[PDB]
C-alpha cells in the first residue's frame, strides 16, 4: 500500500512536477511537436473536446 | 455622440453580468467537475487494485 | 514559467516569409508613388520634409 | 486524362491557354 | 503519413502484470505527498493580482471589466486631448 | 464626418534627416498592436495558475478555442501532415478574434478596419500559397485549373475563368473582413449620431426615447456576432486554400 | 450647392431599394422555421436560435443599406 | 475613402508583420505546446 | 428652391419600391403557416406566435423604407 | 465641380442595390440549414460549418458592392 | 469634364450584377446542405462540385466588379 | 465628343446588368447537379459532363453580354 | 581615476542659475512669438505641425 502511503495532490499537481519526475513526457511532447501531430491519440473518447462545433 | 455608445455598452455589460456570467460559471464548473472526477477516479480505482 | 520547445517554423513557412518580403517591398514602392500625388504633397507629416526638400506647391 | 487526335495524352492542357493569352 | 500515425499511436500506447506495477509505484513514490511546496502567494505586484482574480477558485471575469474600463479611460483621454 | 474614429495619430515620434526612420514609431495602430500582443500574452501566461494540471476556469476558454480550431483544420486539409500548418491557422484566428473584441470597447479603435493591412495580409497568404504549390508540385501545379473529367472543346474557357477566380482570391479574402468590420462600426457611429440629435429636441422626446437606445443595444448585440463569425470565416477559407495548394484537388 | 444637395436626396431614395432583400429574407428564414417545426415539433430548441441568427445576419445587410441613406440625407 | 489612405502604410504594415511573426513564433514555440503538455499529462495520468 | 424640392419629391417616389419586399414576405410567412397547419393541426398554437413575430419583423424593414419616404417628404 | 460630386453621390446611391442580392442569399442559406436540420437531427455538427461558410462566403459579394459604394462616397 | 462624372454613374450601375452572384452562392450551398441532409454519405463525394460551382458563380459575378474597376480607375 | 464619350461609359455600366443571369444560372445548374447526385451516387459519370455542358451553354449569354460591354467601352 | 571633491557650487552661484531660468523662460516666449511671423509660418520644420494644426497660409 505504498501507493496510498504517498498521498495524492492531483487537484494541485504541477505539470513541472510531472516533467521533473518524467522526462519521457517532455520527450514525447517534443517529438510529437517536431513530427507535427497536434492531435492527442485517445484523448477525445474519455475527455470531451468542448469544441463549439 | 460616442457617449450614447458608452451608455449602451454599460447596458450590455449589465446584461452580460446578469445572464451570461452565471451560465458560463455553471458550464465551467461542470466541466471542471468532470475533469477532476474522471482524473481522480480512474487513478484511484486503478491504484487500488495493486499476484 | 514556460519551457520553450523548438518547433520547426522555418522549414515549413518559408514561402509565407518570402511573400511577406515581396509585399513589403511592393508596398514600399506603392507608398512612395502615392505620397507624391496632387492631394497629398502638402500634408506636412510626410517624410519628405524631414530630409531636405520643401514645398513644390505648384498645382 | 484527355486524348486529342489519338496522340499522346496531354498533361493537363492548362499552361498552353495561358501562354496563348500571355502573348497579346 | 503512415509512419507519423504510427508514432502517435505508439506514444499513446507507449512500450513494454509487472508493466503496470513498475509503472505506477515508481510514478507514485516521488509524487509529493501533502501538496508540498505549496507557495500559495508571493509579492511581485501581479501575483497578488493573479491570486485575487485569476487563480483556482476566484477565477471571476471582473478583469474584463477592469480592462474595458482601462481602454475607455485611455481612449477618452486621447480623444479629449486631440479633438475636444 | 462620422468616420473620424479611424484616424491614425502619431504619439511617441521619431525622425531624422539621414534615413527615413518614420516607418517605425509608436502610433495609435502600433499601440493597439502592442495591446493585442499583451492581451494574447495575458490569455495564457497568468491564466495558468502555477502550472496546474486541472486548468482553472480561465483556461477553459483557451482550451475551447484550441479545440475548435484543431477540429476545424483537421476537417479541411486532413492529409498526411495537417498539423504542420496548424500554428498559422491558429494565429490567423486569435489576432482577428482579439482585435475585434478590443474594437468593441467604446473609445477604441479597429485594427481590422484598415484595408491596407488586411488586404496586404491576404496577398501575403495568397502568394504564400502559390509559391508553396509551385515548390511542392512542379509544373503540374496548373492541374488545379481543370476541374474534373470535362469535355475538351470547352476546357480553355474553364481555365481562363478558373484562373480569374484564382487571383480574385488574393483580395477577396481580406476585403470580406475589412468590409464587415468597417460597415459595422460605421453603422453604430451613424445611428448614435442620429439618436443624439433625436434627443436634443423638445423634452417629449427624452420621454419614450428608449426605443432607439434599445435598437442601438440590439445592433451592438449583433456586432459581436458579426465580429466573431468573420474571425472564424477567415480561418476556414485559409484552410480550404491550403487544401487546394498543398493537395491537387 | 443646390445640385449636389438635390443629388443627395435622389441618392438616399436609391439606397432604399436594398431593404427588399431583408424584407424577403427574414420571411424566408421564418418560413423555413415554420415548415421545419411542422415536420418535427421536437427540434424547436435546436432550430430556433439558428432562425434568430439568420434574422440578425440578414437584418445587418438591410441596415447596411439603410445607413447609406442616412449618410446621404444628412452627412 | 480619406482615412484609410494616409502616408502611414509602411507604419501599419511594419508593426503588423512584426506582430504576425511575433505571434507565430510565440504561439508555436510557447503557448500551443503548453496546452499540449496539459493534454499529454492528463492522458498519461489516465493511462497510468 | 424648386430644383432641390422637386428632387426630394422624386426621391420620396423612388424610396417606396423596397416595400414590395415586405409585401411578398409577410405573405410567405403566412403561407408557410398555412402549409404547416395542414400537415399537423395540433401545432397551430405553438407556431402562430412566431408567424406574427415574422409579420412584425418583416413589416419593420418595410416601415424603415416608409420612414425614409416620409423624411423625403416632410423634412 | 458640382456635377462631379452630384454624379458621385448618385452612383454611390446606385451601388447599394446589390445588397438585396445578399439578404436573400443569407436567407436561402439559413433556410436550407433549418430544413436540413429538421429532417435529420444528427447532421447539425456536420452541416453547420458549411452553413457558416456559405453565409459569409455569399455575403462577400454584397460587401464588394458596399465597398464600391464607399469608394464612391468618400474617395 | 462630364465624362469624369459620368464614369462614376457607370461604376455604380455596373455593380448591380453582384445581385445574381450572392443569390447564386446561396442556391449552390442550399442544394449542398439539402444533399448532405438527405444522404449523409455524399459530403466528400459532392463537396468539390459545390466548391467548383461557387468558384464559377463568383467569377461570373466578378466580371461586373472588374468592369466597375475599369470604369472607376481607367 | 464629351457627350458620346460619357455615353460610352454609361452604356458600359448599364450593359452588365443582364450578366447576373449567368450567375444565377450556373448556380441553378450545379444546384440540380448536387440534388441529383444526392439521390443516386451512381449517376455521376453521365450527369456531370452534361452539367458542365449546361454550364457553358448558360455561360455563353453572360459572355455575350460582357462582350457587348467591351464593344461599347472599347469602340 | 578622479576623486570628486565637494566644492561649494550652489551657495555661491545661485543668482547665475536664477538668471539662467529667467532668460530660459523669456527666450521661450520670444521663440513662440517669433515662430508665428509672416516669414516663418510656412517653414515645415517648426513644432506647430507635429501637433494638430496645419497651414494658415493666408498672407
Amino acid at each position: 500500500l505504498d501507493n496510498i502511503q504517498s498521498a495524492r495532490p492531483f487537484d494541485e499537481l504541477t505539470v513541472d512536477d510531472l516533467t521533473k519526475i518524467k522526462p519521457e513526457i517532455d520527450a514525447k511532447v517534443e517529438e510529437m511537436v517536431k513530427k507535427g501531430k497536434w492531435d492527442v491519440p485517445g484523448y477525445k473518447d474519455r475527455f470531451g473536446n468542448l469544441n463549439v462545433m | 455622440d460616442e457617449s450614447i455608445l458608452l451608455l449602451t455598452f454599460l447596458g450590455f455589460t449589465g446584461l452580460v453580468a446578469k445572464y451570461l456570467a452565471p451560465a458560463y460559471k455553471d458550464f465551467a464548473d461542470a466541466r471542471m467537475k468532470k475533469v477532476s472526477d474522471v482524473l481522480n477516479a480512474s487513478r484511484n480505482k486503478h491504484v487500488e487494485a495493486v499476484d | 514559467m514556460l519551457k520553450r520547445f523548438p518547433t520547426p517554423i522555418l522549414k515549413v513557412y518559408w514561402p509565407f516569409f518570402v511573400a511577406g518580403a515581396a509585399v513589403y517591398y511592393g508596398m514600399s514602392k506603392a507608398a512612395d508613388l502615392s505620397s507624391n500625388t496632387k492631394e497629398f504633397i502638402n500634408d506636412p507629416r510626410n517624410p519628405r520634409f524631414a530630409k531636405g526638400g520643401k514645398f513644390v506647391e505648384v498645382d | 486524362y484527355h486524348f486529342m487526335g489519338k496522340a499522346i495524352p496531354p498533361h493537363q492542357l492548362a499552361i498552353g491557354t495561358l501562354g496563348l493569352l500571355g502573348l497579346l | 503519413v503512415s509512419t507519423l500515425i504510427p508514432p502517435k499511436v505508439v506514444s499513446s500506447k507507449n512500450i513494454g502484470p509487472n508493466a503496470k506495477r513498475i509503472a505506477n509505484v515508481v510514478h507514485f513514490y516521488k509524487s509529493l505527498p501533502q501538496g508540498p511546496a505549496p507557495a500559495i502567494k508571493a509579492n511581485t505586484r501581479l501575483a497578488r493580482y493573479k491570486a485575487k482574480y485569476f487563480d483556482g477558485d476566484n477565477a471571476s471575469g471582473k478583469p474584463l471589466w477592469h480592462f474595458a474600463l482601462g481602454i475607455i479611460a485611455f481612449g477618452y483621454s486621447m480623444e479629449y486631448y486631440f479633438h475636444l | 464626418s462620422p468616420l473620424d474614429q479611424f484616424e491614425i495619430r502619431t504619439l511617441f515620434g521619431l525622425q531624422s534627416s539621414f534615413i527615413d526612420l518614420s516607418c517605425l514609431n509608436l502610433t495609435t495602430f502600433s499601440l493597439y498592436t502592442i495591446i493585442v500582443l499583451l492581451v494574447i500574452t495575458s490569455l495564457y501566461t497568468l491564466t495558468n495558475n502555477n502550472n496546474k494540471i486541472i486548468g482553472s476556469r480561465w483556461l477553459i476558454s483557451q482550451e475551447a478555442i484550441y479545440d475548435t480550431i484543431m477540429n476545424m483544420t483537421k476537417g479541411q486539409i486532413g492529409g498526411k501532415n495537417w498539423g504542420l500548418y496548424f500554428p498559422m491557422i491558429f494565429t490567423l484566428f486569435m489576432f482577428i478574434f482579439i482585435a475585434n473584441l478590443i474594437s468593441m470597447i467604446p473609445y477604441s479603435f479597429a485594427l481590422s478596419a484598415h484595408l491596407v493591412f488586411i488586404i496586404s495580409l491576404s496577398i501575403v497568404i495568397w502568394l504564400g500559397n502559390t509559391i508553396l504549390g509551385l515548390y511542392k508540385h512542379g509544373w503540374v501545379f496548373f492541374s488545379l485549373f481543370v476541374p474534373a473529367g470535362t469535355p475538351l472543346p470547352l476546357v480553355p474557357l474553364l481555365v481562363i475563368i478558373e484562373t480569374l477566380s484564382y487571383f480574385a482570391r488574393a483580395i477577396s479574402l481580406g476585403l470580406r473582413l475589412g468590409s464587415n468590420i468597417l460597415a459595422g462600426h460605421l453603422l453604430m457611429v451613424i445611428l448614435a449620431g442620429l439618436t443624439f440629435n433625436f434627443m436634443l429636441i423638445n423634452l417629449f422626446t427624452l420621454v419614450f426615447g428608449f426605443v432607439p437606445l434599445a435598437m442601438i443595444l440590439a445592433i451592438m448585440m449583433l456586432e459581436f456576432a458579426i465580429g466573431i463569425i468573420q474571425g472564424y470565416v477567415w480561418a476556414i477559407l485559409t484552410a480550404s486554400y491550403l487544401k487546394d495548394a498543398v493537395y491537387l484537388h | 450647392m443646390q445640385l449636389v444637395l438635390a443629388a443627395k436626396y435622389i441618392g438616399a431614395g436609391i439606397s432604399t431599394i436594398g431593404l427588399l432583400g431583408a424584407g424577403i429574407g427574414i420571411a424566408i428564414v421564418f418560413a423555413a422555421l415554420i415548415n421545419g417545426v411542422s415536420r418535427n415539433p421536437s427540434i424547436k430548441d435546436t432550430v430556433f436560435p439558428m432562425a434568430i441568427l439568420g434574422f440578425a445576419l440578414s437584418e445587418a445587410t438591410g441596415l447596411f443599406c439603410l445607413m447609406v441613406s442616412f449618410l446621404l440625407l444628412f452627412g | 475613402m480619406p482615412q484609410l489612405v494616409p502616408f502611414y502604410f509602411m507604419n501599419q504594415l511594419t508593426y503588423g508583420f512584426l506582430l504576425m511573426i511575433t505571434l507565430l513564433i510565440l504561439f508555436s514555440q510557447f503557448f500551443l505546446p503548453m496546452i499540449l503538455r496539459l493534454y499529454v499529462s492528463r492522458l498519461f495520468i489516465s493511462k497510468l
